[PDB]
């Protein structure tokens, strides 16, 4: 699990990995891991996959149940409001780490919300087991202020550094642009590894298994 | 405290043949969350008609390599000849067992060539139990690679297909196809696949790739 | 992880460092410890992350709501008996080292400090944190009685200075804020 | 400990303490034995009473198991210490193979307890 | 695991499995499980699979100096007491061994039961393994002293085949020997999968 | 060693044509606390070798004065023969597993570099015994951080010049000092050539603050 | 563990206009078998199925209590329910048990009623849906049934060499486990017909 | 720790267990009974430790006399079994879950005879023969071994002579004596209380 | 776990015990024998776990069969059980502790009959009357309601019989066979192998 | 418990508390923690008292029979040694804080430090024991290079006042000691 987010000189690009890993079997390959909450904010997940689909939903219930009533736009401090207050509440038993971003009016704004409760405002974040590879590519090479093209080629350089190091991390890119007036969700950005092809020819026909006893029932 | 053991993971794989012998594993070091390098394979020639695989503890490996080298050459300076493939596995059972109470923390299999030009397998535990098979599988992913050997050497639970014996040509992609399928499932299945074939005249050997996550 | 502040007449003043740690690891590198509570009241908060951020917004919530109800400045000394009513009563579930200071038109300046225990005590300067230990040798020498407010401000700038390069916890950049009675001066200074 | 070669060779190819040793056998008292089909028979000779002693503290014949009997010349006190571990021998022969011991075995114990007793350190 | 011995008149009947599995992993299915101490003495398989591997072999050392020294070959009552003794200076250290030991002997046949923990008994019939308890109640219905030889083989072959169904641990093929006068005799190895069609019609 | 009571940190390394370059800083920790801050992490064997270590510093000295008998009595033989680099990693693997068996280990974790006949050596070696060699190696968080940086310019470019590997360790060295809670800003790059073994004096990494200035 | 009390495995696998769904027959205890006939795949409407691995009990629970949300929906509601809509519906009632939790791991197959297109997924024990395009598994044998279906799996199969995949998978992997075993069921799903076959296994 | 029978027939369902009551190392009562009906065509044979295996099974045969009061008819052996696995599942998760083992016997007159198999998890198995105990390792290999589904209830029996017969050779425990029910359509009927004379 | 018994008369010592070596819950001999001599007229009777009660038990009787050889003559029932507590006392605080549990019976020609008591801490006792393993809560109860010192060997026999029924009636094992010893002037002598018929 | 040594150009300056306690009882009041080894040579002992009295007693022995040998003035550097291999090689089984410090011909005056693991390094000035840890910034902004003898006096005595007033475990009474080429001039301080 490998999940980063920036902020540039307009929005903010929010990028992640493709796979879930049970014990040390890979499970999923295309496992999504960005999610809606709101029409301009997004949100990354990482721990306990159940618990943080349980979680971004609940939220995001809550937000289009506020949001219908106020009759405008949802602010990324009440997003952030109502998941720390919530994780808080049940002490750390909920395993939900969350990457935070989005444009309200008051511009753009990026959290990281750790699963005891703590958050924190910061120009660019990092979580995942990986996170710490991803970091370094942040740590040497961010500058303040840079357009959506220079974001989009340093936060999947990001992620494919913990793609490269991390046993737990490692197939297609995602990544989603979120500014003003444009939100851009796409999940195949990169393909930077593929799996070879099949050489031996393995093929059966009708017959090589053997039945015991058959039944057939029509539908209609 | 101090743990005396650590897990860094390696598959390998031999087939024998009618006169032949294949032995394959992947090149990755790793242990934890972290990968140390992407080339370091298991493939150690003993003679010229046989390999040894290794994986396991790591520290190990290469002790117990460095002490099988040695008595191979106390074997010729005593006995004025090489030792025989089924020789090395009745030695390596003794040496194995010889550290019953503080094992080693490695999975072995010896592939090569018997006396009369024919393939074998020696198959191993940690502690020094042994048995002649016709194709094994040990390491990370060796639950996942023997049932599939099971079905095309094996030619288990098929009805009414013929028992052609495997060819040299049919075990070379048989082999590179089933690491690409363990590639993909297993995190510690590495980045360069050698194969190592050896027969009646030498080992070869070849590099195949793989997916490098 | 190393606060600190410092009473003078007319006021104030607070510093805190700016690294926070999860066991050995970098989290964050920049970090705002000098949570506001009201217009002249603040607190710089030490211990658990997540305990400290939920109780300082309980008690903003209830101090602001006390004070729209009396229509008054409220006192130094009732947001201090706040946060000792929340830090008593649940003292085996979190871990807090809360140093609340600020101006009052009524008392002026007021230092008090709120231990993981739950006690709370007026000190003519407080001190806290992981960092806290290594400098209480230099802070009982270099303290003298009648200090300028440009002298805390140098006080609390060299004591910060020294614990965050001895202690490995410490570390950053230095944040430091002056209240008096006409507002609030922030800055961030390194050196 | 006393290590010094007491049995060494000879110039022409003798053990000469070995053979000096045969001299005690020869004159101790005479032993005789012969075998019948079903019965076998051994006496000593020269019992050499005074008749102020105790007869059986004087005896040469014994026992090593109930089938086993043992005679022998030379000089005395050697002989009872290499009968006390004779007798623990075939004590332990049965704690082993559960048959009682044959004839053959307690012979092949005392005779190579005896041969490399003329090859060791400090030791007629 | 599940191997059984029992004698009667003609001789001794040596059956077991060949799974050896690796917690819930099957490792093989092809594991010989009676290994071949003499041309006259069996032994076999149950708990370490290396520690029976290892101590009978050593036995094998033991009985043939035994025959250079004294000229004829050990009885079976010895045998089994030179196996008890060894196991047994490693008491409490954590051995894992249920072997018997079977073979003809100058009073007959001979049927001994040795355990890692010391026990060294005699007996008629034995069963050993995880599956054990499943092959005593088929085979104390049809044994017999006085059974024929092609009678004795299908007792012990189906009581292999009873015990491999209800146990998960044991399966794989049923080896079978007989100890005789002259020594021991391979009579057959059947896979499981073709005895359940032959004993299910 | 049960228990390490003042420890050290990461240590970085990395071959380039001709020679190996290895740093590492100047801190002995305690626990959280820096208590010895002049101390040297780096030693200079012979002519054509280096070690730089890791973990309980005392059993590094131990190292330090073992290392040192070995090279002096072999010197003084006058065969013309000296240790390669490869002699010495191979021999202190055999020290860390014959001891570890023991159940006592060294608590330390050791890069050698090594620059002997035309070409570079760089070898690692673990607490436990594992030893491998790669053309860059870290210990600790270097592991995590420093070493993703490592790779990624050695799998676009395998060869690099000394300017070019000299500048990519303090780059890797400054990002060690954000993100670790026992770095410190003071540190020595140690370099091996063709010309012999030359460690730089108490370098320092120059920081950036811009993002404080964020709320 | 937990999971390995009675053992059990669980295949999906999608072809081109039909999915085939496969299990296992062992009931045990830990070494001993009972009986040779314990369901573990159960229907759900027409054209969509549900199978179960996991601990025994739960298997039995958890399949009654989504019978007893399942016929409230069709009748609340005058359709039948969607393969899409009984994987949120699954993953709720596990949920529920955030700190009790069943121990099982649910495997959904099914066709969508109106566009007779093939649907797959499978469940953590706390409810975390994976749906896939290939194949999905479940159980204690899990790594042996990924070496057969990365090794075999085609992207367009006819419902005759769907049949014959996933049977190599379940026969070649269940053989290499220990506590599963004793007979596989295979169902096999299409458009116009449905297909039990019951396949000739060690009962080893 | 002690043991009961399954074996089921065509027509008949035939079931038998011990009738010991056991303590520290002495034998109480040597003619316990663990024999508890529900209705004129259903069983009910109840094993494992002291409180929970009578107050269970007499809670689940006041609620199946309640059924048929309250409707005039019986529950099914699927049913009554199936209303036991419910009671025990509810009561697992909770501060008191009974630990028994046990399994039902029953007769219908529309699917015929019946057994069903439960165990201290509430797990069923419709199984033609069953048993529960240490016995049960030893006795399933000859129940087996001699199993027919057409078998008559004469050597249906003698069957059950045999698989206890072996029970008193090689099973260390005590075990004397047996008593033994049988099932049909006219109810149940009391057979030969089999025991071995000690004497 | 398993039984032996030690009635002491006037001129005889009757010994007894049973004939069952167990496993886990499967007997796997139904006629072992517990009874090792050492002399014509000593006995020992070992009780413990599973290598010890061979090894130490045939250790004790070579030395035994060492110390008639050497000298001519037998031990005493006295000596020769006070040589058995020297060994277990010495072995007591080593790396091996033997754990047996055992009773020596003994005649000589000085003192008459003679019962010596142990465990595995090794603590005498000239006993009239012993008995091991857990059937001794049942049946020294019965044994010394009926002792007299001057009791002939005729019905010390039927006592015997007496103390065994009892056995078979409250405890939970099944021991069905018992092996018994007579010692008297004329040294060893076999009785009846006393049994009752499970059949 | 808490001591000091610092050096200083013509030779070096010693100092510790004199509280040695058992737990939370003060066994002994006055202590002399100032041990010599040979005339010019002192270590200042901390941790076990047990393990650092029979330490001390071995290194004497063994200087002692070496300068007598070499009939030669020991080395400081050499005295140090002594320690290492003793503390690194019984590392399992003692509790030693020892500093060495002393005046030497060849070298002038040094200061090495033994901790708790074994190694030993030199230092311009040294610090150790329990209390050492509330004066690390005290010690780091008062050091000034290049004092004098009657500085360095006047500097260990205020940083020793700090430690005892601060931590519980030190207090007692003060005891200086000054090594130099013309001899060792020790003193009890209080204040």
């Amino acid at each position: 699990t490998t999940i980063a987010g920036v902020v540039y000189k307009d929005g903010i690009v929010l990028g992640a990995d493709t796979r879930a890993t049970e014990g040390m079997v890979v499970a999923d390959k295309n496992c999504s891991k960005i999610h809606f909450i709101s029409p301009n904010i997004y949100c990354c997940g990482a721990g306990t996959a159940a618990d943080t689909d349980m979680t971004t939903q609940l939220i995001s219930s809550n937000l289009e149940l506020h949001s219908l009533s106020t009759g405008r736009l949802p602010r990324v401090v009440t997003a952030n409001r109502m998941l720390k207050q919530m994780l808080f509440r049940y002490q750390g038993y909920i395993g939900a780490a969350l990457v935070l971003g989005g444009v309200d009016v008051t511009g753009p704004h990026l959290y990281s919300i750790y699963p005891h409760g703590s958050t924190d405002k910061l120009p660019y974040v990092t979580m995942g087991s990986g996170s710490l590879a991803a970091m370094a590519v942040f740590e040497d090479k961010f500058r303040p202020d840079m357009e959506e093209e220079e974001a989009k080629n340093l936060v999947s350089e990001a992620i494919a550094a913990g793609i490269f190091n991390d046993l737990g991390s490692g197939s297609n890119i995602d990544l989603c642009v979120i500014s003003k007036n444009k939100l851009d969700f796409l999940r195949p950005y990169t393909v930077p590894n593929k799996k070879g092809t099949r050489l031996g020819r393995y093929r059966c026909e009708k017959g090589t298994t053997a039945v015991l006893t058959e039944k057939i029932t029509p539908l209609e | 405290r101090f743990s005396p053991y650590v897990f860094n993971g390696g598959t390998i794989l031999a087939i024998a043949g009618e006169d032949f012998a294949i032995v394959a594993s992947d090149t990755r070091l790793s242990e934890g969350f972290s990968i140390h390098t992407r080339d370091s394979p298991k493939c150690y020639k003993l003679t010229d008609k046989t390999v040894i695989g290794c994986s396991g503890f790591h520290g190990d490996c290469l002790t117990l390599t460095k002490i099988i080298e040695a008595r191979l050459k106390m074997y010729k300076h005593s006995n004025n000849k090489a030792m025989t493939t089924g020789a090395i596995a009745a030695m390596l059972s003794t040496i194995l067992y010889s550290r019953r109470f503080f094992p080693y923390y490695v999975y072995n299999i010896i592939g090569g060539l018997d006396e009369e030009g024919k393939g074998a397998v020696y198959s191993f535990d940690p502690v020094g139990s042994y048995q002649r098979d016709s194709f094994k599988a040990g390491g990370s992913a060796s639950a996942m690679l023997q049932p599939l050997l099971d079905n095309q050497v094996g030619f288990k639970n098929m009805q009414n297909v013929e028992h052609v014996p495997l060819s040299l040509d049919r075990a070379m992609r048989l082999v590179k196809d089933v690491f690409i399928s363990a590639a993909e499932r297993d995190v510690y299945t590495g980045d360069a696949l050698r194969i190592c074939i050896v027969t009646k005249e030498g080992i070869r050997e070849e590099t195949v790739s793989l997916r490098k996550d | 992880t190393t606060i600190m502040a410092v009473q003078f007449d007319g006021g104030v003043v607070l510093g805190a460092d700016s690294r926070t740690t999860t066991g050995s690891y970098i989290a964050n590198r920049v970090t705002d410890k000098l949570t506001p509570i009201h217009d002249r009241i603040f607190c710089c908060r030490s211990g658990s992350a997540a305990d400290t951020q939920a109780v300082a917004d309980a008690v903003t919530y209830q101090l602001g709501f006390h004070s729209i109800e009396l229509n008054e400045p409220p006192l130094v000394h009732t947001a201090a008996s706040l946060f000792k009513e929340m830090c008593y009563r649940y003292r085996e579930d979190l871990m807090a080292g809360i140093i609340i200071a600020g101006w009052d038109p009524q008392e002026g300046g007021q230092v008090y400090s709120v231990p993981m225990g739950g006690m709370m005590v007026r000190q003519s300067f407080a001190i806290g944190g992981s960092g806290s230990s290594y400098i209480y040798g230099y802070v009982d020498a270099t303290y003298r009685e009648g200090m300028t407010k440009e002298e805390c401000l140098q006080f609390t700038a060299n004591a910060l200075a020294l614990a965050m390069e001895r202690d490995g916890s410490s570390g950053g950049v230095i944040r430091l804020a002056a209240i008096a009675e006409s507002g609030v001066e922030r800055q961030v200074l390194l050196g | 400990s006393y290590d010094r070669a007491i049995t060494v060779f000879s110039p022409d190819g003798h053990l000469f303490q070995v053979e000096y040793a045969q001299e005690a056998v020869k004159k101790g008292s005479t032993a005789v034995g012969v075998r019948g089909r079903d019965i076998v028979v051994l006496g000593v000779e020269k019992k050499s009473v005074a008749k102020l002693q105790d007869e059986r503290t004087v005896r040469k014949i014994c026992a090593l198991d109930d089938n086993v009997c043992m005679a022998f010349a030379g000089l005395t006190a050697d002989a009872r210490i290499v009968i006390n571990r004779a007798r623990v021998e075939c004590q332990s022969h049965r704690l082993t193979v559960e048959d009682p011991v044959t004839v053959e075995y307690i012979t092949r114990y005392i005779a190579s307890l005896k041969q490399r007793y003329t090859q060791s350190n400090g030791r007629r | 695991t599940t191997t059984l011995a029992f004698k009667f008149r003609h001789g001794v009947i040596v059956a077991a499995d060949s799974r050896a599995t690796a917690g819930a992993y099957i490792a093989s299915q092809t594991v010989k499980k009676v290994i071949e101490i003499n041309p006259y003495l069996l032994g076999t398989m149950a708990g370490g699979a290396a520690d029976c591997s290892f101590w009978e072999r050593l036995l094998a050392r033991q009985c043939r100096i035994y025959e250079l020294r004294n000229k004829e070959r050990i009885s079976v009552a010895a045998a089994s007491k030179l196996l008890a003794n060894m196991v047994y200076q490693y008491k409490g250290m954590g051995l894992s061994m249920g072997t018997m030991i079977c073979g003809w002997d100058k009073r007959g046949p001979g049927l001994y039961y040795v355990d890692s923990e010391g026990n060294r008994i005699s007996g008629a019939t034995f069963s050993v393994g995880s599956g054990s308890v499943y092959a005593y109640g088929v085979m104390d219905r049809g044994y017999s002293y006085d059974l024929e030889v092609e009678q004795a083989y299908d007792l012990a072959r189906r009581a292999i085949y009873q015990a491999t169904y209800r146990d998960a641990y044991s399966g794989g093929a049923v080896n079978l020997y007989h100890v005789r006068e002259d020594g021991w005799i391979r009579v057959s190895s059947d896979n499981v999968a073709d005895l359940h069609e032959k004993y299910s019609g | 060693t049960q228990n390490p009571m003042v420890t050290g940190t990461s240590v970085l390394g990395v071959k380039f044509e001709g020679g190996v370059v290895i740093a590492a800083d100047m801190l002995g920790s305690y626990g959280s606390l820096a208590r010895f801050r002049n101390i040297s992490r780096i030693m200079r064997v012979n002519n054509s070798t280096m070690l730089g270590a890791s973990g309980d510093y005392a059993d590094f000295q131990y190292l330090k004065q073992v290392l040192g008998q070995m090279v002096i009595d072999e010197e003084l033989l006058g065969d013309g023969h000296s240790y390669s680099p490869r002699a010495i990693h191979s021999w202190l693997t055999r020290a860390m597993y014959s001891r570890r068996s023991k159940m006592n280990p060294l608590w330390n974790t050791m890069v050698i570099g090594g620059y002997a006949d035309g070409e570079s050596f760089l070898g690692y070696v673990d607490m436990l015994g594992v030893a491998y060699e790669a053309p860059s190696l870290a210990t600790g968080y270097g592991a995590y951080l420093a070493q993703p940086l490592l790779r990624e310019v050695l799998e676009k470019q395998p060869v690099l010049s000394q300017t070019e590997a000299r500048d990519l360790v303090e780059r890797c060295m400054r990002v060690l000092y954000y993100r670790d809670a026992r770095s410190y800003n003071r540190f020595q790059i140690a370099t091996v050539t063709e010309k012999g073994v030359e460690i730089e004096g108490p370098l320092s990494t120059e920081t950036n603050w811009d993002i404080a200035h964020m709320i | 563990s937990i999971m390995s009390y009675n053992g059990g495995a669980v295949m999906a696998m999608k072809g081109k206009n039909c999915v085939a769904i496969a299990a296992d027959r062992r009931f045990g205890i830990q070494a001993q078998m009972v009986t040779t006939d314990f369901q573990k795949i159960f229907p759900m409407g027409d054209r969509l199925y549900i199978g179960l691995a996991g601990l025994a009990t739960d298997v039995q629970t958890v399949a009654q209590r989504l019978k007893f949300r399942l016929n409230l929906y069709e009748l609340k509601e005058g359709r039948q329910i969607k393969p899409y809509t009984l994987m949120s519906m699954v993953a709720n009632l596990l949920y529920e048990k955030r700190f009790g939790p069943y121990y099982t791991e649910p495997v959904i197959a099914g066709l969508d009623p109106k566009t007779f297109k093939p649907f797959i997924c499978s469940l953590d024990l706390i409810g975390c849906p994976m749906v896939t395009d290939d194949f999905v598994v479940s159980g204690t044998c899990a790594e042996q049934m990924y070496g057969m279906c990365e090794s075999l799996w085609e992207p367009n199969m006819d419902p005759d060499h769907l049949f014959e995949t996933i049977s190599q998978a379940m026969l070649n992997a269940v053989d290499r486990d220990a506590v599963s075993g004793m007979g596989v069921i295979v169902h096999i799903i299409e458009k116009d017909k449905i297909t039990t076959r019951t396949l000739k296994a060690r009962m080893d | 720790m002690e043991y009961l029978i399954g074996i089921q027939g065509p027509d008949y369902v035939l079931v038998a267990s011990d009738r010991v009551a056991a303590s520290n190392i002495v034998q109480m009562k040597d003619d316990h009974d663990k024999m508890f009906k529900m209705s004129e065509k259903i069983l009910l044979l109840c094993v494992g430790e002291a409180g929970d295996t009578v107050q269970f099974a007499e809670y689940i045969q006041k609620n199946v006399q309640l059924y048929k009061m309250r409707n005039g008819y019986e529950l099914s052996p699927t049913a009554a079994a199936n209303f036991t696995r419910r009671n025990l599942a509810d009561c697992l998760r909770s501060r008191t879950p009974y630990h028994v083992n046990l399994l039902l016997a029953g007769y219908d007159e529309h699917e015929g005879p019946a057994l069903y198999y439960m165990d201290y998890l509430a797990a069923l198995a419709k199984a033609p023969f069953a048993a529960h105990g240490y016995g049960a390792f030893l006795t399933l290999s000859i129940l087996d071994r001699y199993y027919t589904p057409t078998i008559s209830r004469e050597r249906a029996v003698e069957l059950l002579r045999k698989c206890l017969e072996e029970l008193q050779k090689r099973f260390i425990l005590n075990l004397p004596t047996f008593s033994v029910r049988i099932i049909d359509k006219n109810g149940i009927h009391d057979l030969d209380n089999i025991s071995f004379p000690k004497q």
